[PDB]
This record gives structure tokens, C-alpha cells and sequence, in this order.
């Protein structure tokens, strides 16, 4: 057997609150910045199918 | 933004109608896998029944009316079913253009309605017809699309997560994507 | 979520038993994979006891 | 001896059928004898003793069936003309102008062969309340409305037109659009604000009524 | 004080043009799932904010199962207003509406 050489530490983050954005006051970017997650263009889109409009909001 | 309204029509956010029902009966696609299993419908009456409850039931929707116009399309269907289709009268409406399906029991789309008739007729089986009817007419009534369905969405996805399996070789036209992007 | 209407639409909306069947055309997509099939093989056989 | 002149008889026999079809459609009183004219007798009657194709006795007068008058009361008279001259003048067309408008029809037919001189176009709108319609009789051949992905238009009086707009509660411009040069809105003769009637065939419901605007 | 007569005057009246009567309310005589959901969203986050609770909460320290407790004894005083494409509206209480 063989162990591989990539592994799974620099893979997970969470936040709770944070640093923002000066322009747009959104949650920063960052792995090490303890920065947010994005909630992109596909994912607004699964949320309409479901019709959760509160989830969306 | 398309969505189903509560007069079952499909409009556009902005009000703009698209369609006057969706898919033409108003079935909502995760409800109807057993819709027309009428042989396991039948063998589990007794369990369909008390799901779709119809006893505290029948006070809040109307019975009669569309059962009544639904026989009087059915008999003049058939009589004028050796017609083309430009010779097809225009009496008759389908009833779902007439009754609300969620409000009037029996007001049913009539390619389900020739699926009940056709199993009730070549089939001879505690149960009637009577009652057999008038579970499967109420199974088609809990089925329907809600009112404020993002169909528009799930549409799109049911067209844009299945192109991602067809993306391959030959196994003369055009397929796949480059055919769909046309 | 952070409130109680997005706590009562993930529970009652988007929850994984409303997904069982998928809108595409109304298939099971949820369902056990690789042991689970070769289990039942062997377990509703008619040599267990 | 029936090379040429049996097909340019047969693609003005077919022609002919469409637009009696085509009459009958919008409510007309055409028989149906007049719609089932076997070919040898189109040319027992509109053919000389020559065996040519004339068009001077195949121009005739529709009238509306009982039907159509308790449904749509300004339903008037319709005159449908043919054409010998294939190149149509300007001429012509100030004839089939007045004709119109002398014996005091609603709808006009011009079927011509060719071409029209758009000189002799600017007349189609000539007259306010009267209404003139061209046809090629090449596009006349086969009647479209009889083809299986064609389903069937019926179009609404203003009382039931307004029976939709009530139940929907819709403006005019909700609705889905039909153009005003559709191939079936001209077939049928769509004003703009006519609202037509679809009976599709839907792959999962059967008989499915939708609706259409004219704009 | 003579605009805002006027202006309140037009609004009210208005707002009784959109009001469609119980007895011409032609929607669906369900609650569809989204009614549902919000119902239990509305009133779970008035509970939380010291509403008073019309049902013994048999040791239940969940806002939402309170909820889930008051709908199946038709205890929520709520009233849906199901808004009709043009802005017209039918108002559907929701101890009244069949639920699923």
C-alpha cells in the first residue's frame, strides 16, 4: 500500500460572524481570513425551485 | 419567475399568462408515479382510502357537477372519435377548461379518464366501481400541482441537470447540446 | 438559517423526505447502494434462519 | 396530351377546394358538394370546351349560416376573386376596389396567380370598414388547417371573449400572441384583438383548450 | 388634511375593488403546502415573541412543534390572503382550509 501525499486539512472553515466588506458589507472572502461562504448563482436558483422564498431571503 | 397561480394558470412574474394549466391536467410530476397503477390502487383500497381521507371531505367540495359534464363529454367523444381532428365539433370543452380540479371532484383530464374507464371495464373484481371511481377521482384531486410552484425553475432544471449526461460521442443529425443550444 | 420561517421551510419544504422522488420524471432518486443490495440477498433468502 | 395542363388544372382544383374550405371555416354557407368537387367535374364546370382554366366563373358569393349571424351579428357578406391576369395591375385591382364597395360587401378574397404591383398594394387598406385579403394560389394548395401538427383554431365572439377575460382576469395584451400574418390568422381572417381558440392534443392530458390573442 | 381625505378615500376603496366575497371565492379549498409552511413560520416566531398559546405545550420547548401542535387543533388564528394575478385577493382563514 501507498499513502498519498494530499490530505484534508487546509479543506474546512466556519463562520459565525465576522469581518466584512468595506464597499458592500458582505462577509470577506478567505480561508485563513475566516471568511464566508458563497451562496452563488445556481444555489439562488435552487432556492426558488423549492419556493422557500424565506431561505432565499 | 414563472409560477403556478391559484386560478391554475401559468403565468410570468409580471402577470403575463404562458399557459391555462400546467401540462395540460395540472398534475404535479412527484404525485403521479402511482396515478394510473390501478391494480395496486385496488389491492390497497383499504389503505388508500383512510389517506385520502373523504370522510371529512365531502362538505368543502363540490361533487356532482363536474361528474355530470364529464359523462356528457364522454358520450360525445366517442360518437365523433372516427373524425379527423379538423372535423372534430366544438360543443364540448374538456372539463378541466370548465370546473376547478381542485374544486369540483371528477374534473379530470381525459386521457386519466379513458385509463379508469378502460381498467374498469376489462377488469371483473369488498370493493365496487362505484367506490373505486370516486378514490381514484379523489387521487387526482390531492395530486395536482400547488398554487405558487416554481415551475419555471424546475423546468430548467429538469432540461439543464440532465444535459450534463449527454455529453459524449457517436454511438447525419445533430445531438445532444449542440442540437439543444439550437 | 437564523430564523423560524427558514427553520420551517427547510423542514417542511426542502427537507430530503420531499426529494424523494425527483421532478425531472418522477423517479426515486434516495435508496441503499452496495452492501445494502448484497445483504438482502442474502438475508430474505430461504436458507436464513 | 396531360403533361402540364392536367397539374395546372389539378393545382388550381386543389386551390379551389382550400378556399371553399377555407370560406367555410369563417362561418360561410358553403355546402358540402361545393367542398367535395371531384376533379372531373371541376372540369365539366369551369373548364371550356377547350379544356382550359378559366377564372371568371370560379369568383363567387358567400352568405353566413344562421349559426354565425346569432354569434357574430356584423357578419356581412364575402365576394372571393380569382384572377386571370398573373402579373395583377393596378387596374384590376381599382375594379376589384369598387366591386367590393359598389355591391356593398364586408370581406374581400383576392386569390391572384403571380405577383401583385406593390403600386396596386397600397389599396389592400382602401376602403375603412371593408377588408381585402390576397391570397397566392400557389400557398392555396393544400389546406394547412388539415395537417395533424395544425390542431384546431376556433375563433370567439366578444361574449365569450369576455368570459375569458373575466375568469383570468386578464388585460388583452396577457395573453399569448398569434401574429397578424400567422398562416392560420390569415386562413382565418383575424382582426387584431380576436381572440382564437386552440384545442391542443397534449401528449399527457388529451384534449387540452388554450387560447391566443391576435396582435 | 385635504390631500390625505382624498388619498386614504381612494385607497380604501380600491383595496374593496381587489376583496373578493366569500361566497365568490373560486380558489382551492386546500392548504398548499406553502401556506403551510409559513403558518408554522409566522406563528412559531409569535409564539417565541410571548403570543398567547391556545394549547396545553406538554413540556414542548420548540416554537415550531407549539405550532405543529396549534394546526392540528385548529387553534391558529391566521388568516391567508391568496393573491389573485391582476392583485385581487381572496382572504381564506385557516381554520377552514383542508390540510394536507
Amino acid at each position: 500500500y501507498q499513502r498519498l501525499r494530499h490530505m484534508v486539512n487546509d479543506k474546512f472553515q466556519v463562520r459565525s460572524t465576522g469581518p466584512v466588506n468595506s464597499l458592500t458589507m458582505q462577509p470577506v472572502k478567505g480561508r485563513k481570513r475566516h471568511g464566508g461562504i458563497r451562496v452563488g448563482e445556481m444555489e439562488r436558483d435552487a432556492l426558488i425551485g423549492h419556493g422557500t422564498s424565506f431561505l432565499l431571503q | 419567475g414563472v409560477h403556478v397561480s391559484y386560478d391554475n394558470s401559468i403565468r410570468d412574474a409580471d402577470g403575463t399568462l404562458v399557459q391555462f394549466m400546467y401540462g395540460g391536467d395540472a398534475i404535479d410530476i412527484t404525485k403521479e408515479s402511482h396515478m394510473t397503477q390501478f391494480e395496486f390502487c385496488l389491492d390497497n383500497y383499504y389503505a388508500l382510502l383512510k389517506k385520502y381521507n373523504p370522510s371529512a371531505l365531502i362538505e368543502h367540495l363540490d361533487v356532482e357537477s363536474a361528474l355530470k359534464y364529464s359523462k356528457k363529454t364522454l358520450k360525445y367523444r366517442k360518437k365523433h372519435s372516427k373524425e379527423p381532428h379538423y372535423k372534430q365539433s366544438v360543443k364540448y370543452d374538456p372539463v378541466l377548461a370548465k370546473y376547478n380540479p381542485a374544486k369540483y371532484l371528477g374534473s379530470v383530464s381525459e386521457n386519466f379518464q379513458d385509463k379508469l374507464e378502460s381498467f374498469l371495464d376489462k377488469n371483473s373484481k369488498g370493493v365496487n366501481e362505484k367506490k373505486f371511481r370516486a378514490l381514484m377521482q379523489l387521487k387526482y384531486m390531492r395530486s395536482l400541482i400547488n398554487p405558487g410552484e416554481a415551475v419555471g425553475i424546475i423546468a430548467s432544471q429538469s432540461v439543464g441537470e440532465p444535459s450534463t449526461q449527454m455529453t459524449l460521442n457517436t454511438f447525419n443529425v445533430t445531438l445532444g447540446i449542440p442540437r439543444l443550444r439550437e | 438559517p437564523q430564523n423560524e420561517n427558514a427553520r420551517a421551510e427547510a423542514l417542511n419544504l426542502a427537507n430530503t423526505d420531499s426529494q424523494y422522488l425527483t421532478p425531472t420524471s418522477g423517479s426515486p432518486v434516495r435508496g441503499l447502494i452496495q452492501d445494502h443490495i448484497s445483504a438482502g440477498v442474502w438475508l430474505t433468502s430461504k436458507d436464513s434462519f | 396530351m396531360d403533361q402540364e395542363n392536367e397539374r395546372n388544372i389539378s393545382r388550381l382544383w386543389r386551390a379551389f377546394r382550400t378556399v371553399k374550405e377555407m370560406v367555410k371555416d369563417r362561418g360561410y354557407f358553403i355546402t358540402q358538394e361545393e367542398v367535395e368537387l371531384p376533379l372531373e367535374d371541376f372540369k365539366a364546370k369551369y373548364c371550356d370546351s377547350m379544356g382550359r382554366p378559366q377564372r371568371k366563373m370560379m369568383s363567387f358569393q358567400a352568405n353566413p349560416t344562421e349559426e354565425s349571424i346569432s354569434k357574430f351579428p356584423d357578419m356581412g357578406s364575402l365576394w372571393v376573386e380569382f384572377c386571370d391576369e398573373p402579373s395583377v395591375g393596378v387596374k384590376t385591382m381599382k375594379t376589384f376596389v369598387i366591386h367590393i364597395q359598389e355591391k356593398n360587401f364586408q370581406t374581400g378574397i383576392f386569390v391572384y396567380q403571380n405577383n401583385i404591383t406593390p403600386s396596386a398594394m397600397k389599396l389592400v387598406p382602401s376602403i375603412p370598414p371593408a377588408t381585402i385579403e390576397t391570397f397566392n394560389e400557389a400557398a392555396l394548395v393544400v389546406n394547412i388547417t388539415h395537417h395533424e401538427l395544425v390542431p384546431k383554431h376556433i375563433r370567439l365572439s366578444s361574449d365569450e371573449k369576455r368570459e375569458l377575460l373575466k375568469r383570468y382576469r386578464l388585460k388583452e395584451s396577457q395573453l399569448p400572441r398569434i401574429q397578424r400574418a400567422d398562416p392560420v390568422a390569415l386562413y382565418l381572417g383575424l382582426k387584431r384583438g380576436e381572440v382564437v381558440k386552440i384545442i391542443r392534443k397534449s401528449e399527457t392530458s388529451g384534449r387540452y383548450a388554450s387560447y391566443r390573442i391576435c396582435m | 388634511p385635504e390631500d390625505f381625505q382624498q388619498h386614504e378615500q381612494i385607497r380604501r376603496k380600491t383595496l374593496k375593488e381587489k376583496a373578493i366575497p366569500k361566497d365568490q371565492r373560486a380558489t382551492t379549498p386546500y392548504m398548499t403546502k406553502y401556506e403551510r409552511a409559513r403558518i408554522l413560520g409566522t406563528r412559531a416566531l409569535q409564539i417565541s415573541m410571548n403570543a398567547p398559546v391556545f394549547v396545553d405545550l406538554e413540556g414542548e420547548t420548540d416554537p415550531l412543534r407549539i405550532a405543529m401542535k396549534e394546526l392540528a387543533e385548529k387553534k391558529i388564528p391566521l388568516v391567508i390572503r391568496r393573491y389573485l394575478p391582476d392583485g385581487s385577493f381572496e382572504d381564506w382563514s385557516v381554520e377552514e382550509l383542508i390540510v394536507d
